């Protein structure tokens, strides 16, 4: 499409869906965000609260289950996923979120 | 759908004193947030119900001048995305 550098905006995926205890793991479609956010960093020293960048971060989220396969009788095998509806570009809040940087695709079963 | 402007050298107009522009490091970066694996999780001593991956507009390489009487800024001269949590 048209932008060389798209702006935040949900863009959709697969990711691996497993839990400990079922002999399968398996991939669901959503919409993850992933994008381009502007950022920038202040010129002038004697760094008063240094300014705190942004992340391309969920907005609006969603959440729809699955129920894994080859689950033994007594585990629970349904489980929930999360999925973007919106997504903004705002700062990445230690607290909920694990802010890092680039591993190389981690979305994957194995 | 929206496109955002490359991290690139602007100039900044407040500590620009013509024939001695200080340079800055704007621009839009590439990031993702999806939500944490369950590889991860079993990492965490707090879970993190999300991961941020994330590079961000920064300088390269840059001098720490002084302007307009005492001004100490730090004039950018490279850009290019990079760790955000430096
Ligand atoms: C801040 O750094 C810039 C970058 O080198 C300095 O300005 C450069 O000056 C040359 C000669 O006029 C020109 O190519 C541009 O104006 C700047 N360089 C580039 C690559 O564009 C500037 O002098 C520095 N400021 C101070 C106070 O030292
Ligand atoms: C990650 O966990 C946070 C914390 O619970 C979730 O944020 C809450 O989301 C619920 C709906 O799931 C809302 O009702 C709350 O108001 C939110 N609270 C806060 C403090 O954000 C978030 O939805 C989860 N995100 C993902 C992608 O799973
Ligand atoms: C997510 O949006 C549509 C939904 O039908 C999907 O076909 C498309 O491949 C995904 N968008 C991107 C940018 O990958
Ligand atoms: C991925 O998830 C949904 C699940 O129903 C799928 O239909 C569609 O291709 C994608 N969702 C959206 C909102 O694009």
């Amino acid at each position: 499409k048209e932008p060389l550098r798209p702006r935040c905006r949900p863009i959709n995926a697969t990711l691996a869906v497993e839990k400990e205890g079922c002999p399968v793991c398996i991939t669901v479609n959503t919409t993850i965000c992933a994008g381009y956010c502007p950022t920038m960093t202040r010129v002038l020293q004697g760094v008063l609260p240094a300014l705190p960048q942004v992340v391309c971060n969920y907005r609006d989220v969603r959440f729809e289950s699955i129920r894994l396969p080859g689950c033994p009788r007594g585990v629970n095998p349904v489980v929930s996923y999360a999925v973007a509806l919106s997504c903004q570009c705002a700062l990445c809040r230690r607290s909920t979120t694990d802010c890092g940087g680039p591993k190389d695709h981690p979305l994957t079963c194995d | 759908t929206q496109d955002c402007p490359e991290c690139t050298l602007q100039e900044n107009p407040f500590f620009s004193q013509p024939g001695a522009p200080i340079l800055q490091c704007m621009g839009c970066c590439f990031s993702r947030a999806y939500p944490t694996p369950l590889r991860s999780k079993k990492t965490m001593l707090v879970q993190k119900n999300v991961t941020s991956e994330s590079t961000c507009c920064v300088a390269k390489s840059y001098n720490r001048v002084t302007v307009m009487g005492g001004f100490k800024v730090e004039n950018h001269t490279a850009c290019h995305c990079s760790t955000c949590y430096y």
